[PDB]
């Protein structure tokens, strides 16, 4: 249920300002789109890859140490690879 | 229970029941378009042909009169016919149901009462062979499908004779039974071109192979009274199934007009029995024509829904194959029928009356005209459709 | 609500259909059910 | 009186005129109905109404209203401009449960069929409550959803759950009627166990709580048999997915029963101890209707004076050790009672260990050997029954002298002696070895207005690896009459057969002078087709009754080579069902058998049969 995941990680980290656990919630955050941007219509493909893009930039933005550095980077060389399909 | 009144069921397999589908067997045979939401079994190429899964029973209610220089008597029988499932599996077809390839069943009563010593006989048959078929089909092209299947036979045919004279109270019933097995395989392909503009030329081409039939026959001999029964030796008996080629062309419009003939031809085969071995009776080679189409007013009809509705025709010439007292028995009818499909989905309901005549009063023979009123279902729907957004 | 029929969908427990029974009756009498609307009857 | 004529929509931006129009369904020139309009326009009796408002507020609309206004009443006719406040789409935003004190989160949030960031719709709410009171942890009367935060500009909602708790523990008290003959269960069900917390000595009331695990101890009984088990389901097995994970223990005593007379020899009876382990999971490919079962069970059947039919050693024991693995899609909807359209097809297989091939025992052989040929075990010299001396050890045989009959010693010469079926059977049966195939079809649709058409189409097939052994005597079938479901554990599947006794149709001992002619013995084989045509009176969610016609033919067979599957029973007639949650399914049936039951001497019709039964006896 990944879309429903990114809509309450969103709040959660708007309504909890300023808390500990904002670091897995934005590792969370991006795992919820890249795997609904992965597997997902053709037809709105693209908007979920951005997506999945900003959701990465604003977890290394947080903490650029993060622990999960290992597994996002390699989320975001998929994500990478697949757009260039949509390199129109 | 049985499934046939002809005495002509006792020579060979048994008559043939299964002819093909409502949707087909309305048109006599003639399957040369290559269809979408029917399953043409006789031919295994139109398997691949299919686009969504379908799932197909029929049953039949047939009336008879038997005619002869001597009398005639009316006989009624009813019957479950098929039961065939499709499945489309991306570029190829698979398709695997029963079918009824014979059936054996005759009720026919000589009463000599009312005359002491005269013996009175009882003569009854039952039973059939019955078909498991396994199917898959190819599309070599998008209008060009070939395919192949594979069949197992099966079925047991039971023979019984009970004479009781008039004067005694214990008769004696001598019954046989004979049960047959093998397994048979088919190829067929079918090509559709375009002629003219709008009008497409449809050919298929389906090929029977030889199979052999083992048959273990039981004959017992009872008498009433009498706890101990008289049992011969069981027998082996090896039988031959003849092959078929099956040949089709026709033209006409998809969805609008159809008109197509079709010949059927069957080679050497082997089908007498120990029961049923005779020197009045002889066999010859199968041979099947005729002639069928459809018409659909305007499929893409909102106004009237009758337009919508599929009617179908056909003639049928059969030469059966058996010649007793050197005359030959054929069997000549006609079909018509109708494919009504429910609103909202492409599953339909087939309705169909077929009526002919099989044999002759000549050579004291027996002649038989039959009406048989027959329904189909058709259902189908798409599976293995993928759901994204994950 | 809680007594209209759904069938299963893809958030429901999957039904085994390849094992023994469970010692129970499908849609049969429910004395208990019965037992409560009465109280509530009265 | 008054006429309706000039019905107008306004304001129905999303739908067009014309596809409400065929909505509301009222021509011009009818009768004036009030009730009839606002029954169609909102029909609040009902939640699953094939209402105007409904469709507006199934696809986010929620707040539309819809509101009849008469323009012009002239010569008795009265117009109306049916008024639609479509308003904004609104989603789902924030969704939250309150009032759980013993149950947590996870087990609630996971069965919540509104999910944040979907469009709202009533079917959701209504479909969420009913599965929160599926679980039974809470009150069935107070599973309010109350709306918060709406932001119409916005277009969002959010829902918040309040439950009350009201125990997680259960007793169970099922009656039902099948097969001819009354059956109850009885049972104690703890639906909120927590096996993680088992060691845990701690936190021990009333059993762990916590996740929705459930166990139950049930016991179910009949004239003819009694069982005791104790079961252990998880519904989410993993926590990722809604796998189901179910074991159970259990002791039955079967009763040896006559279904043709109802009467029950409490002489002969044999024990049954069965340990099974399920696992259930839906697919997702091919697709998401595919769900795939896998069961093994060991099974331990006690014969005690068990003589009758196939059963020879009537006081041994079987072992049975099988795997069953079954495909099942089913697309159907949207009540189970009463579907309208879908499918259900099914295909199971039960397998055992191919033993034959591996142990080098010859079952053709067996009678054959010293070893299971009659013998005195006694130790004192006795007379036979023709006169003479039986020494300790020697082989005997029967013979019948005058008009009793008895055994005669036939000395060493053990190859002239009488061979014991008993000790045959036993090592033939010693250990269960077969295969059954289970294959069913149904189809429901929609034939002309609420009438609907059903064919269902049952195969099942039971077989040995190997033809010496034979066929095992445990899971026959056996047709005829209205039906039972499989409730007993020796695998015996009652088949429902409209206008024929119960259990009429089962092949019988046919040898006569066997001394056990006329015995059912069950049947290998058996195929089913039936069609039926259901017209819904009444679907509500207090009463669900409809009524249907049916057209069925169905045989069974002793073995492969004589089956004749197109050699059928033939039935026809009508009946009702209805339907009520504190009842029950409740069912009559009239059918009319056009075939003779088997060793009948005159081929007459059977005819006219009254079947009732009360729940699924499928
Ligand atoms: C694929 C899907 C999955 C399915 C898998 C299945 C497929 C795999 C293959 C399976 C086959 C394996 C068979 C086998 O092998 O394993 C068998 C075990 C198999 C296990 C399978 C496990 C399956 C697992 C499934 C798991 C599922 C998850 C057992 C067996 O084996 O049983 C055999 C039995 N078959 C069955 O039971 C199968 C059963 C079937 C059971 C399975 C059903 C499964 C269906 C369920 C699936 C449904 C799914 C939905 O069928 C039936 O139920 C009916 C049909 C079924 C209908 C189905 C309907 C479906 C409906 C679906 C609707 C939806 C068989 O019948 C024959 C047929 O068998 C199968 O078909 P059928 O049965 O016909 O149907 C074949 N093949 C098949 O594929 C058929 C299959 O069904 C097809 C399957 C269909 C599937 C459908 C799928 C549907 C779903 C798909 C949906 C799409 C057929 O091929 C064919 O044509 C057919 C075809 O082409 C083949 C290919 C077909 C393939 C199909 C392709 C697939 C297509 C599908 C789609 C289209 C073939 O025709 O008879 C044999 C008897 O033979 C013996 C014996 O037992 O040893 C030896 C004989 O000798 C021979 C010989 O040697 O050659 C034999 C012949 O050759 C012949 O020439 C003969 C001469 O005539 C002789 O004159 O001689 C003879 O004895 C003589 O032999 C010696 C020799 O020397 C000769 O001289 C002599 O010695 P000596 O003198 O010293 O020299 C002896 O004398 C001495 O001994 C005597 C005594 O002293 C001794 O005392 C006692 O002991 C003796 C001992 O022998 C005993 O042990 C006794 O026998 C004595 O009688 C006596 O009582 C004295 O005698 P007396 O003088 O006093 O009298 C004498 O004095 C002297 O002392 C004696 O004389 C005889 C005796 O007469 C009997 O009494 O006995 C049995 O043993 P066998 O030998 O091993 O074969
Ligand atoms: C009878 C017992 C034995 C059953 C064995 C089950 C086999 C499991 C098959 C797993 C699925 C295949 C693996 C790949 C899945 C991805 C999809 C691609 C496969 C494919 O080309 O077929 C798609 C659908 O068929 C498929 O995905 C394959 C269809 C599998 C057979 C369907 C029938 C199963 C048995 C049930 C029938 C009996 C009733 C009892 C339930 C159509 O893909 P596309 O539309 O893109 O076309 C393709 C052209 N590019
Ligand atoms: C023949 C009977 C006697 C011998 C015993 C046979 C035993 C069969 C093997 C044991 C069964 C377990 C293995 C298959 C299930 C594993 C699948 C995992 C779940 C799943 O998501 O399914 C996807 C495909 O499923 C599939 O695998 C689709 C096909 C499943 C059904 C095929 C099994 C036979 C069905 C017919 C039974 C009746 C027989 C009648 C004669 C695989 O996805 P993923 O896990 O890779 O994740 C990627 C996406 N989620
Ligand atoms: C001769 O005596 C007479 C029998 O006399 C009786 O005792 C009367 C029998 C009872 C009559 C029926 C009582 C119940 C009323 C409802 C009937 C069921 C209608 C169902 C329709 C919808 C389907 C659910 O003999 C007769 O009456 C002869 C009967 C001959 C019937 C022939 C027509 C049957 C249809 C032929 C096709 C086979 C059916 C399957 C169709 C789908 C294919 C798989």
């Amino acid at each position: 249920d990944y879309k429903s995941a990114l809509v309450a990680f969103d709040n959660f980290i708007a309504d909890f300002p300023g808390t500990p656990l904002k670091e897995d919630a934005l590792f969370y955050k991006y795992d919820s789109a890249y795997q609904l941007a992965i597997n997902s219509v053709p037809s709105k493909m693209e908007e979920r890859l951005h997506v999945a893009q900003t959701a990465y930039a604003n977890l290394m933005k947080y903490k650029s140490d993060t622990k999960y550095k290992e597994k996002a980077d390699q989320m975001n060389a998929r994500v990478e690879t697949d757009l260039q399909k949509f390199t129109k | 229970q049985q499934g046939t009144a002809s005495p002509y069921s006792f020579y060979g397999i048994g008559d043939i029941k299964f002819k093909g589908t409502l949707e087909y067997r309305s048109m006599a045979g003639v399957a040369v378009e290559q269809d979408s939401i029917h399953l043409n079994i006789e031919n295994p190429a139109s398997y691949a042909s299919l686009m969504q899964t379908t799932f197909t029973v029929g049953g039949t209610f047939g009336t008879s009169t038997l005619k002869s220089n001597t009398g005639s008597a009316k006989a009624q029988r009813t019957t479950f016919d098929y039961l065939a499932v499709g499945i489309p599996v991306g570029k190829f077809g698979v398709s695997f149901g029963l079918i009824p390839l014979s059936s054996v069943g005759y009720k026919i009563l000589d009463d000599n009462t009312a005359t002491e010593g005269a013996v009175s006989s009882q003569l009854s048959g039952k039973g059939g062979i019955n078909k498991v078929y396994f199917g898959v089909g190819y599309k070599i092209k998008p209008h060009w499908t070939i395919g192949a299947d594979v069949q197992y036979n099966f079925g047991k045919i039971t023979t019984t004779s009970i004479e009781q004279v008039t004067g005694v109270q214990n008769g004696t019933s001598e019954s046989n039974a004979s049960t047959l097995s093998g397994a048979n395989f088919d190829l067929g392909t079918m090509y559709q071109t375009k002629i003219y503009k709008k009008v497409n030329l449809f050919t298929s081409l389906s090929y029977t192979f030889s199979s052999n039939l083992n048959s273990e026959n039981v004959r017992e001999i009872n008498v009433s009274g009498d706890p101990d029964p008289y049992a011969y030796p069981a027998s082996t008996t090896k039988l031959k199934l003849p092959s078929r080629v099956i040949i089709g062309a026709g033209i006409g419009e998809s969805r609008k007009w159809l008109v197509g003939t079709t010949l059927a031809f069957q080679g050497e085969g082997q089908l007498t029995n120990y029961y049923n071995a005779m020197d009045n009776v002889r066999y010859e080679n199968y041979a099947k024509y005729a002639i069928g189409g459809y018409y659909i007013p305007n499929y893409t009809s909102f106004t009237s829904y009758l337009s919508r509705i599929t009617y179908r025709a056909g003639l049928k010439y059969e030469k059966i194959g058996l010649i007793v007292n050197n005359e030959s028995i054929k069997d000549v009818g006609m079909t018509l029928g109708a494919g009504i499909p429910i609103p909202g989905y492409f599953s339909n309901v087939n309705i169909g009356i077929e009526f002919g005549k099989k044999g002759t009063v000549s050579s004291n023979l027996v002649q038989e005209n039959y009406v048989n009123f027959s329904v189909g279902f058709s259902f189908n729907d798409k599976w293995f459709v993928k759901s994204k957004f994950n | 609500y809680v007594d209209m029929q759904f069938e299963d969908d893809r958030q429901s427990t999957a039904k085994n259909t390849v094992m023994y029974s469970d010692q129970t009756i499908k849609y049969g009498t429910d004395f208990v059910r019965i037992f409560k609307d009465v109280k509530k009857l009265l | 009186k008054y006429y309706f004529g000039n019905i107008k929509f306004l304001g129905n931006t999303v739908y067009s005129d014309q596809q409400l129009n065929r909505y509301l369904g009222i021509k011009k020139g009818e009768t004036y109905n009030g009730v009839l309009l606002e029954k169609r326009i909102a029909d609040n009796t009902k939640p699953d109404g094939e209402d105007i408002t409904n469709l507006y507020q199934n696809n986010g609309y929620l707040f539309s209203k819809i509101n009849a206004v008469e323009v012009k009443t002239v010569n008795d006719t009265i117009d109306f401009e049916i008024r639609i406040t479509e308003g904004p789409i609104a989603y789902f935003n924030k969704i939250y449960v309150t009032g759980n004190d013993k149950t947590n989160d996870h087990v609630i949030y996971r069965e919540l069929r509104t999910k944040p960031g979907n469009k709202y719709s009533k079917e959701e709410l209504v479909r969420t409550i009913r599965e929160i009171g599926q679980l039974g942890f809470f009150d069935p009367e107070s599973i309010k959803p109350e709306f918060r935060n709406v932001d119409p500009a916005a277009g969002t909602v959010d829902i918040e759950y309040q439950l009350v708790e009201k125990g997680s523990s259960q007793v169970e008290l099922q009656g039902g009627y099948g097969g001819g003959g009354f059956i109850g269960t009885l049972g104690l069900s703890f639906n909120n166990f927590s096996a993680r917390k088992l060691f845990d000595k701690d936190a021990y009331k009333p059993l762990p709580m916590g996740d929705g695990q459930k166990v139950a101890l049930r016991l179910q009984g009949s004239t003819y048999f009694q069982t005791y088990s104790l079961s252990f389901s998880e519904p989410w097995f993993g926590g990722k997915k809604p796998v189901q994970f179910s074991s159970s223990i259990s002791y039955s005593k079967q009763f040896n029963y006559n279904y043709s007379s109802r009467d029950v020899n409490r002489n002969q009876s044999f024990n049954i101890f069965t340990v099974q382990v399920g696992l259930a999971k839906r697919l997702t490919v091919p697709d998401d209707y595919f769900v795939l079962s896998q069961s093994v069970s060991y099974q331990h059947y006690d014969l005690n004076n068990y003589y009758t039919g196939l059963f020879t050693f009537g006081n041994g024991a079987s072992r049975n050790l099988a795997y069953t693995i079954g495909l099942s899609r089913s697309n159907k909807g949207v009540n189970p009672i009463f579907p309208t359209y879908g499918s259900e097809f099914s295909i199971s297989a039960k397998v055992t260990p191919p033993y034959s091939l591996f142990n080098n025992i010859n079952y053709g052989d067996l009678q054959n050997q010293k070893e299971y040929k009659t013998q005195y075990t006694g130790t004192t010299t006795t007379t036979g029954i023709d006169g003479q001396a039986i020494n300790p050890g020697d082989y005997t045989k029967t013979e019948t002298v005058n008009g009793q009959s008895g055994t005669v010693s036939v000395g060493s010469d053990y190859k002239s002696a009488d061979t014991d079926v008993g000790k045959v059977d036993q090592k033939k049966y010693n250990w269960l070895e077969y295969y059954k195939v289970k294959f069913k079809a149904d189809w429901y649709t929609k034939i002309y207005g609420k009438l609907v058409l059903r064919t269902l189409t049952e195969f099942g097939f039971l077989g040995a690896y190997d033809q010496s052994r034979g066929v095992v005597p445990f899971e026959r079938f056996y047709l005829g009459g209205d039906g039972m479901a499989n409730y007993s554990m020796d695998g015996r599947e009652t088949i429902q057969l409209r206008g024929y006794p119960n259990n009429s149709l089962t092949p019988i001992i046919e040898d006569r002078n066997s001394s056990r002619y006329g015995q059912q013995i069950g049947a290998t084989i058996y195929n089913k087709f039936s069609m039926e045509l259901r017209y819904p009176i009444t679907l509500k969610s207090s009463a669900s009754i409809y009524a249907l016609t049916f057209l069925e033919a169905g045989s069974s067979y002793p073995t492969f080579k004589d089956y004749n599957p197109f050699d059928l029973n033939r039935s026809a007639g009508a009946g009702l069902r209805v339907f009520m949650p504190a009842f029950g399914l409740l069912g009559i049936d009239f059918g009319y058998g056009f075939d003779a039951l088997p060793g009948s001497t005159t081929n007459k019709a059977n005819g006219w049969e009254t079947h009732f039964i009360i729940g699924q006896q499928f």
